[PDB]
Formats: C-alpha cells, structure tokens, sequence
C-alpha cells in the first residue's frame, strides 16, 4: 500500500526498508536502543552513535524496544512544534497505539486534560488500567465523529489547544473544529496531505498554527535540531516519564506471523521480534550474533576493484550499474574507442557524481601485456575482486562465405582475451571471487550463420571449467537474447540481473537462462 | 529509478498563435520546438505550451512477469 | 541588495525567490497579498518553512488550501495582533518586551511620516486611499 521510494534519502532497489527501531548489545558490550531511518529488521544495523540512547538496568532489552519511535515522535510533535504548556487541553487520537500513549505520558506529566480516542471498549480498559488520571469522560470514539461532540461538550464549547492527528477524511475535518483560539494542530497521518486535500483557511481567523510533522526529516537531515528531540527523550527516561509499552513478542523465524498480526489490528501496544535472546550478563563485549540461514545475495566489498571489459557495451553499462548498486566503489571499464555516444557519458558521470571511481581504459585484453597492463591499472585503484569478460565482436555468414580472418577477429575479444585474463589472474590476483564470462545459446543449442560465434563461445566455457576445477572462481553465463540494451524470446534486462545474481551464488560451471517463444 | 506516471498539475497554458510561431522547420521537411526543462523554477516550456507544477507518483509495477 | 526586490501586483515573485535561493526556497513568509498570490507564495516555501499570515481576505472567504505543502515540514500560521487586546495579557508583556528592548537597542526606527492636521481628517483619509503613500 505504500511504494518504498517515498521514505527520504536515496535508498536503491527498494531492498530492506523494513524497520525503523531497535534495542540490542553495543560493539563494545553496552545494552543500547537506536532509531534507525530504515534496515531495522536485520541481525545487525549500522548507525551513527547520535541516535543510540542507553537502556537503564531497571529496563529489560524487551521493553526497550517499544521506545524509541513512539516516544521521539510524540516529544518531537508536543515539546518542540506544538510548544505545550502545564493546564492546556489535548485531544489525542488513537490512545491505545503507541505515539498516542506516549502522547498521553507526555501531557499528563505537565498535568494537561487529555482527551483520547479509542476504536473499542477493551482499548479504553486498558488505558484507563493504565493512566488512573483519566476520568470516564476523558474516552471518545475514533471510528465515527462524534468525538467532536463530546469534546465540545465537555469544554464548554472553548475547545482544545493541541490536536496530535492521525485519522484520515471526514474525520480530520471533524478534529479541526475541535481547535480553541490561540490552538495548534498536528498532522502527523500522511494520508490527506499526500492527496492534497484541501483545508478551509477560515479556520486561522482563530489564531492557530497548523503544523506538519514528520520525523523522517531528521534521520536524513536537520542532525542540529535532533540534539533537541534526543536531549528530551534522555531527561524523560532519567525522570521516569518514559514508560515502556506493552510488547507482543514473536521470534526470528516467524516474522510473517508478526506481520499478520499487526496488519489485523487487534494488537494493543507495539509488536517486536526477537532476533535474538538477551543474556544476564550487563556487558557481554561479545564477538558475533548467532548464525542464522539467509537467502544468498550478492555485494561487493568497498574496497576492491572490478574490471568490466566491454564495459561501455549495452549489457556492460547495466552490469555496471547493477555493480555499483551492490556495493562497488571503484571500476574499470574496457573499450577499443572509449567514450564516444551520449548515454555512456550520462552513465559515466553520474556513477562519478554518485562517488563511485569509474575508469574507462583502452587496454585490450586479446593481447598479454595490455591484459597485465589492465590488471595493473585496476590494483593502482585496489586489489582485484572480480573480472566480467563481455567484450563481443560479430561477423555473421554461412560457413560458405566466412574465412579465417573473420574467425580470427571473432575469437580474439573472447577466446584469446580469456586466456589473458585467466593468466594474469592466476599470476597476480590473490583476492579475486568473481571470474564471468558472457556466452550466448548459440553455443549450447546452435544457430546458423553464427559458427565462429559459437567457436568463440564454446572456448571460453572450457576455461571457466577449468578454473573451477582447480579451485579457482570462474562462470559462464549462456544467455538468449537481451531485450532493453533460436525461438527464444527476448529476455527483459530486470529478469537478466536477478537472473545473473542466482547464478552468480551457485556451485556449478556453466549456466543458461533464456525465455521461450509461446 | 521506477516509472512515474502523473497526479497533479498545478497550471498549464496553451496559445496556439506562439505555439504556430515558435516552431521551425529543421533541415528535413520535420518541424521542431525546443524544450527547456527547469527543476528549480518547476516549469517545463516547449512552443506554445508552458507546464507548471507537475507532480508525479510512482506506480507500483504490474508484476505481470509474463517473462518465466 | 539590487537581487533583493521583486513585484508585487505580479505573481513573478515566485520565479525570482526560487531561482535567487537555489530553487530550495525561504524559511519564513511574512504575506498580506490577495488570492492567486497568496498561493504563489506558498509555493516559495522550503522544508521547515513557516507561513506568517496576516491577511484576512483569504481567511474571511475560507478559500481551499492544499495539504501537500503539510508533507514537506510546514507551519502555516494565523497573526492575529487583535487576539491580544480581547484576552492573553500576559501573552502580551512579552511582545512589549520585545518593542521596548528593539527601542533600546536601535533595531526599531520611527516611519517616515505625513502630518495632516486635525481639521483635514478628510484629505488624510483620501490620501490614503489612493494609495501613493510611502510610510
Ligand atoms: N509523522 C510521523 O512521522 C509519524 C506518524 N505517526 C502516525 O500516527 C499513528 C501513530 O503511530 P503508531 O504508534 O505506529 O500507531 P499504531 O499502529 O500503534 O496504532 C494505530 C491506531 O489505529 C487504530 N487502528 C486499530 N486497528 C487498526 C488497523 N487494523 N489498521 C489501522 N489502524 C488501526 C487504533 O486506534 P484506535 O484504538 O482509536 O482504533 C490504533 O491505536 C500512525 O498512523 C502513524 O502512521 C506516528 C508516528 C510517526
Ligand atoms: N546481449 C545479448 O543479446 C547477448 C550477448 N551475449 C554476450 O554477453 C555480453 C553482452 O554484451 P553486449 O550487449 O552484446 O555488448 P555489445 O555487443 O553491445 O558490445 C561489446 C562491448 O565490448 C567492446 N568490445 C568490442 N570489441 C572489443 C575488443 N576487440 N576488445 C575489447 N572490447 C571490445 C565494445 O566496445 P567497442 O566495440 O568500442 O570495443 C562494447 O563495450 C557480451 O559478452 C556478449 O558477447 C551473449 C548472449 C546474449
């Protein structure tokens, strides 16, 4: 229901933006909660020591994940935006949920009337176990508007001064009418806004402030005003204000039973998974997490190096890029004529401009020192990871019509240019884990009028096999035809790299992917 | 990244007389009007024609994957 | 400066805000202006903006306003200086903190001035109702 480029700051591929919070061991040993922007759901988060707080020792790692989010977000829209006072009057929708119980921790610290809104009666039990201060006519109804009656009864027709909202439509009309002279509001659902709904400006004839509040900014942006927001969940947790929620607990493997809970919405407080158990000990300084089965995928280390040769070619820019969105910092890319057409410039300065170190160079790989000199040229930016072989020079014609010189220029970018690679890997690349080479169907299945093509291709494979058989990496992707850039339908370029990343993760020597026609 | 397809619009004005004016003939008998895309004033211009204010929200793929 | 002025009987402001600032925008909008430019200025506003609103026609009218300037962090506000003389006292001391300490500061300066004596109310009120004053 919500498309993952809508959370702020570049992520790519839309991979792992679950989770936004979490509570677990420090490098050094200390128990710690953190808020995350996203890639909260993970046996390990990289985060910056700003948005890490300390869990006190009267608090079990449990409680401390139900804090971060809900607490940070109601300080944020009450204290800072919303400027709240002692005696003022609040409307809080949604009690039971998180922010709004935190809302209500807030508020009825500085001594505030509160009113809240809850779907049922066991909701409003449990709140009024919760927070004795709330009287029976404290309780609205947030499925209907008739919350706004109630509240103007019981003001006396005055209103309210703040307004936290998170309901939608009809019901956010209704919250507005609820609004003293001199009231805020603060939006804090994103439905209306992101469908431009429009709001009556005859409402700030009442002196009022109509904020919007957004806490995904401060993840990304604004690091000086969170100093504010941190600062005051700290004081709460040291004064006793911050209370911890009540926590639904269910373990690492059944993530999606967690799930469908939650989406039920019969869940009162917040729903956590454990990854993994919290043990007596204060300071474990323990070495690593648990080990666990995950689905292999493939990334690339910062620092090494990957040569792509014939890496301006149609299949070799979308490698490229497909590199660089795994985690490749630093690229060489191999071409007769180098840089010559628009969008191999665009591509190139943008992977620049992004901060990746792309090198285009000349070096050709059908002869042994421009392979060695290749391979040095990828050291002088780093150790040697990977090596993708992609170059391809075609001469198509019936046996009849071809000649050795044709066979000659077909074999060389891709025969003799393996043989150079493998020998200058094995000489000098003690690092490398990938060795990839490019061939066609034609090879496997056979085509007619490509027989040099096919000789091209058929050698390579034999080189791979052998680097595998001596314990060296080495692949041979037998493609069909790419689409974007026989009786095979052309194959999508997104179909291709998926493709091409479960290849990658298997035992065996040669592959083939391709779509069959009808 | 992903294809984006458009919700809003802000203003959009049309005058055929400088749309007629504007275009010129190109060395082949094919006319052409020139478009100036700037992202700081939110303003795409081309001819007679002068966009303002588009809003664009990614639209979940169909996921047919008639490719298997 | 000379890149500080725009028009304000034109809606050209909003070319000239956006292009002088970077296309992000301004912090802080102080608007009187009617309608259509009252809508123009809301678009000159960047992340973390906040509208200061001291008109009334678009507030008596109750004229629509988008929400999608919400999802950017946003204060639309409603300055209403009468609010004081009608109830909020104590909220009041602080803006005579304000005026008193700008007083003696230097900050604040007196307007220039047209004097029309008592016995000339009628030409003072046609005169500004032209709308030639500066002051
Ligand atoms: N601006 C921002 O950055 C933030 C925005 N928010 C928004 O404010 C709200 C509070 O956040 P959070 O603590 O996660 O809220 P929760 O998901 O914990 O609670 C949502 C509330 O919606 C009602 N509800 C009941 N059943 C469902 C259901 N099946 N689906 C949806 N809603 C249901 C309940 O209120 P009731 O008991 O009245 O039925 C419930 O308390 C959320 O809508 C959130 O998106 C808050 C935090 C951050
Ligand atoms: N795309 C497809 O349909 C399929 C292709 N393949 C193989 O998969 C890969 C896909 O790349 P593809 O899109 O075909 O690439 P192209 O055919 O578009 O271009 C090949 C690339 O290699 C470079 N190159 C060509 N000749 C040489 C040479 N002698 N020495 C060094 N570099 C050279 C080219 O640039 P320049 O010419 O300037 O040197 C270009 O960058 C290739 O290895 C191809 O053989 C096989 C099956 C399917």
């Amino acid at each position: 229901k919500l498309s993952p480029d809508a959370i702020p700051g570049k992520w790519t591929s839309q991979d792992s933006l679950l989770g936004m919070e979490f509570s677990g061991r420090d490098a050094s040993g200390k128990r710690v909660m953190g808020l995350v922007p996203a890639k909260g759901l993970a046996t390990s988060v990289l985060l910056s020591p700003d948005f890490l707080w300390d869990v006190p020792s009267n608090w079990t790692l449990e409680e401390a994940a139900s804090v971060p989010v809900v607490y940070s977000t109601a300080y944020y829209a009450l204290v800072v935006r919303g400027r709240v006072r002692p005696g003022e009057t609040l409307l809080i929708h949604s009690g039971s949920g998180g922010v709004g119980q935190a809302a209500i921790a807030i508020a009825l610290s500085l001594g505030c009337r509160v009113f809240t809104t809850v779907g049922s009666a066991e909701k409003r039990a449990y709140l009024q176990a919760r927070f004795p201060q709330l009287d029976s006519t404290s309780f609205a109804n947030s499925r209907d508007t008739s919350f706004e009656q109630h509240v103007l009864w019981h003001t006396g027709g005055k209103g309210v001064d703040l307004v936290l909202n998170s309901l939608a439509e009809e019901k956010l009309q209704a919250s507005v009418r609820c609004l003293a002279t001199h009231g805020r509001f603060l939006e804090i659902g994103k439905f209306d806004l992101s469908q431009n709904h429009p709001l009556g400006m005859a409402i700030f004839l009442k002196n009022v402030t109509f904020h919007g509040v957004l806490l995904d900014a401060f993840f990304n942006e604004s690091s000086a005003d969170w100093r504010e927001v941190w600062a005051l969940v700290q004081a709460g947790i040291r004064d006793g204000v911050v209370r911890p929620l009540k926590c639904t607990v269910f373990h690492g493997a059944q993530v999606e039973d967690a799930f469908r809970y939650m989406a039920q919405g019969k869940h009162i407080g917040k729903v956590v998974v454990q990854v993994l158990a919290e043990e007596p000990e204060a300071v474990l300084k323990g070495a690593k997490p648990k080990l666990m089965s995950a689905i292999s995928k493939t990334f690339c280390p910062a620092h090494k190096s990957y040569i792509i040769a014939g890496g301006l070619g149609g299949f070799g820019l979308e490698l490229a890029q497909w590199l660089i969105q795994r985690g490749v910092q630093k690229l060489v890319l191999t071409s007769r004529s180098g840089i010559r057409t628009g969008y191999q410039a665009k591509q190139v300065r943008r992977w620049r401009r992004q901060g990746v170190q792309v090198q285009v160079s000349t070096s050709n790989i059908s002869s042994l020192e421009g392979a060695r000199g290749l391979i040095a040229e990828a050291a002088q930016l780093g150790p040697v990871g990977g090596v993708f072989n992609l170059a391809v020079v075609l001469r198509d014609g019936l046996l009849e019509n071809q000649t050795p010189e044709f066979f000659q220029d077909v074999c060389k970018p891709k025969y003799s240019g393996t043989l150079n690679l493998d020998r200058v890997t094995r000489e000098a690349c003690p690092e490398l884990d990938y060795f990839v080479v490019f061939s066609s169907v034609s090879c496997g299945r056979g085509n007619a009028g490509q027989s040099n093509y096919g000789f091209a291709n058929s050698a390579m494979e034999r080189i791979c096999e052998k680097r595998r058989h001596e314990g060296l990496p080495g692949l041979a992707v037998q493609w069909g035809a790419i689409g974007d850039v026989s009786g095979t339908l052309p194959q999508r370029m997104a179909s291709c790299l998926e493709v091409l990343d479960l290849f990658l993760n298997q035992p065996h020597m040669v592959l083939s992917s391709f779509v069959l026609a009808e | 990244h992903g294809l984006y397809l458009p919700t809003r619009v802000t203003a959009i004005h049309i005058d055929p007389a400088t749309h007629r004016q504007k275009l010129y003939t190109l060395q082949d008998k094919a006319q052409v009007a020139d478009v100036v895309v700037s992202r700081w004033l939110r303003v795409t211009v081309a001819g007679g024609v002068h966009i303002s204010g588009l809003h664009t929200e990614s639209a979940p793929r169909r996921q047919q994957e008639q490719q298997v």
